[PDB]
DNA sequence: AACCCTAACCCTAACCCTAACCCTAACCCTAACCCTAACCCTAACCCTAACCCTAACCCTAACCCTAACCCTAACCCTAACCCTAACCCTAA
DNA sequence: TAGGGTTAGGGTTAGGGTTAGGGTTAGGGTTAGGGTTAGGGTTAGGGTTAGGGTTAGGGTTAGGGTTAGGGTTAGGGTTAGGGTTAGGGTT
């Protein structure tokens, strides 16, 4: 029996470092293609999305999220805390002026 | 000596004509006048720079009511944009029926 | 030249809609202005002029003046959600700043006693 | 005639492990149990936001495709250019 | 002498309540016409400054401070502290986007 | 004028407190002074770079108000009041 | 094919050949292709922008040489601005000979 | 066949006649032009509330019809009690 | 040192290709002008400098009370395998 | 519309990281007296402008030719899959 089981917390610095090399999208194109379907209702029915407008869209959501997190991280080790928390969100929104 | 004047242009008696229907019994010290005047002139350089652009990018010439009607929908915000259509179409269809 | 009406008139606007033309068309922002252009932006500007001039009149009786001066400018443009997401960049000559001390820092609230030796 | 479901995706398809994936690119060690509601809001406000503006431009044309040089005109007003997925 | 020394606290809360609800400008005017000549020698020598131009530069260079400051006070609540301390500073520019 | 360290002390600490006080801090560490005096010069030089270059477009020896108006309007943060 | 296409135009040819002149055995994807394309299109928006401004507050009618030096100088940041104020210039010289 | 769903254009179903014949039963004489909208968002209001705690007693009997004896259930809880339209 | 992961290939095999080839369309030389950025006294005003003062504002100690920090445990909660088997791809 | 493979979706478990409490000491706060400088005035003289006629060269502009740039296309030159070997320690 061989549990080697990596202490907590080590199994992601090595998830780190191997996402932050490469650049494919990490939300799935079938669900999202769904999500903007629905925002589309609202404002008008009947409307058709070109297939390149979907990927716009995906790429611009990733860059804005993948952002606020590293926001939010330097917000957390300025507390003296190691992990992001609901209440950190809301500190780099209202800085960034986003309000 | 005689005349050599230049003639600073302003819009500040028409701002002195909606202080005397909206409130009549107040009124605006010079300074107001300044911030005021510096308002005038600041939401009609992003309605017609708004409207520049959507005329250039449709391939067409000629700033019609339309193309100045969807800077409106776009810079203006909600409860604001709404109030502000509505308030041009009856002022425009009163051009147009009434000679 | 029969008899003289303003263009402002026959639309009803108290803005101008005759200066408007030549200044949308003497800045260079389109080739062929058009004619139902001028008076349009001639009334969405009447309007947001009719909403800072009543929103601040209204915030001077209560601070007891019959002026609209600066500040009182302020206090309407930072409290309103869509004129202050609007002009939320903008900073008004002397205007001052709109009263907000946290609540944390209130005078004592957890009570500057410390040590308070006994209990 | 109908998809019985009309839920349009209700923020759906971010599971934990997309966040957890996106967040790990950030830098992030230990994401907390409550974020994954508050992403999902984040999310909605801003995916609406682009959209808004897109719609706005492609009545102003009176077709009723939206095509990826509006969505590049739209965000380019808000803030961010995305160069080159429209062109 | 039994007076009315007041505790560490009330003499501050006072002040933030008088200088927030006033209309005039902090910095002394006359120690602000040379921080702004000793910075344009180098750009340009005998440029000769307007008198309403440098007033539209203190009322610039004191309405970006009082906004910093409010930003830092956001930042040393999330620790708790009370205090602005001068590692608050520098996160909130680096969060806004202006040093780095 | 001068070229001397007046400049950057003609900041001082009462004013570097009330200018903070009209934002709500109610107790200030004594570094603070200090970094808040090299905050204050960064921007100046920015602005008045910005002025120096209209300026001499118009071959004028004379850094007018509308100038610094212009200048401050292109990064960001309009002023409105202080010209047209 | 009788479609008649409109067509349309992009500096992607002139990119290629001064990828060739600083390198001379590197080669450019389509993907890249985009990425650069656009970025000779939003250096011209910015850039050209600034200038007409800077001709109606002179009051000026044309958008001369200097102009586009007063453009440069505010646009671009600090040692990527020397470095391009005075590569213009030599072209305009030898442009004023010939 | 039937490919389409309810839209949300129900609301502005109650015309701008019928507003004006549920009021002058009340005895309203000058009816103002603004309270067509602002009568659009009481109702709109009420028909949730009862709608609310109709589908939570269905629910409890894991069926997927919403009967009368619901209904009449449902309003007897906020306040009024219709007696008839039911048993 | 339980025994886990890191680093040579090497076949594999579609998309960057140079032409190459028309050819369509947009620049360029060659003739017309106009108009304005050069030019200049002037006369005007307004920025700079100098002088005096004086009284609110900064400066520099003393005293002492909070608040920032460093331990101290500890105990909830977020980490890391494991059968799925559901759903998103992948053509077509 | 198949179909198939893998991604998400459930469980446990143990560690480690918040979190609450409890002392310790420098550090802002709060008054109180000295020693100014930063404001106001008034003169005055130079230092930079505001129009205003007046050229002349630099534009525009509307004719020609014609060159250069924009589509389409086999076949080769990387370039990744795709398995071994490597190689880092890592619980």
């Amino acid at each position: 029996k061989k549990p080697h089981r990596y202490r907590p917390g080590t199994v992601a610095l090595r998830e780190i470092r191997r996402y932050q090399k490469s650049t494919e999208l990490l939300i799935r194109k079938l669900p999202f293609q769904r999500l903007v379907r629905e925002i589309a209702q609202d404002f008008k029915t009947d409307l058709r999305f070109q297939s390149s407008a979907v990927m716009a869209l995906q790429e611009a959501c990733e860059a804005y999220l993948v952002g606020l997190f590293e926001d939010t991280n330097l917000c957390a080790i300025h507390a003296k805390r190691v992990t992001i928390m609901p209440k950190d969100i809301q500190l780099a929104r209202r800085i960034r002026g986003e309000r | 000596k005689k005349r050599k004047r230049s003639r600073k242009e302003s819009y500040s008696v028409y701002v002195y004509k909606v202080l005397k229907q909206v409130h009549p019994d107040t009124g605006i010290s010079s300074k107001a006048m300044g911030i005021m005047n510096s308002f005038v002139n600041d939401i009609f350089e992003r309605i017609a720079g708004e409207a520049s652009r959507l005329a250039h990018y449709n391939k067409r010439s000629t700033i019609t009511s339309r193309e100045i009607q969807t800077a409106v929908r776009l810079l203006l915000p909600g409860e604001l944009a709404k109030h502000a259509v509505s308030e041009g179409t009856k002022a425009v269809t009163k051009y147009t029926s009434a000679k | 030249r029969a008899k003289a009406k303003t263009r402002s008139s026959r639309a009803g606007l108290q803005f101008p809609v005759g200066r408007v033309h030549r200044l949308l068309r003497k800045g260079n922002y389109s080739e062929r202005v058009g004619a139902g252009a001028p008076v349009y932006l001639a009334a969405v500007l009447e309007y947001l002029t009719a909403e800072i001039l009543e929103l601040a009149g209204n915030a001077a009786r209560d601070n007891k003046k019959t002026r609209i001066i600066p500040r009182h400018l302020q206090l309407a443009i930072r409290n309103d959600e869509e004129l202050n997401k609007l002009l939320g960049r903008v900073t008004i000559a002397q205007g001052g700043v709109l009263p907000n001390i946290q609540a944390v820092l209130l005078p004592k609230k957890t009570e500057s006693h410390h040590k308070a030796k006994g209990k | 005639k109908r998809h019985r479901k009309v839920l349009r995706d209700n923020i759906q398809g971010i599971t934990k492990p997309a966040i957890r994936r996106l967040a790990r690119r950030g830098g992030v060690k230990r994401i907390s149990g409550l974020i994954y509601e508050e992403t999902r809001g984040v999310l909605k406000v801003f995916l609406e936001n682009v959209i808004r503006d897109a719609v706005t431009y492609t009545e102003h044309a009176k077709r009723k495709t939206v095509t990826a040089m509006d969505v590049v005109y739209a965000l380019k007003r808000q803030g961010r250019t995305l160069y080159g997925f429209g062109g």
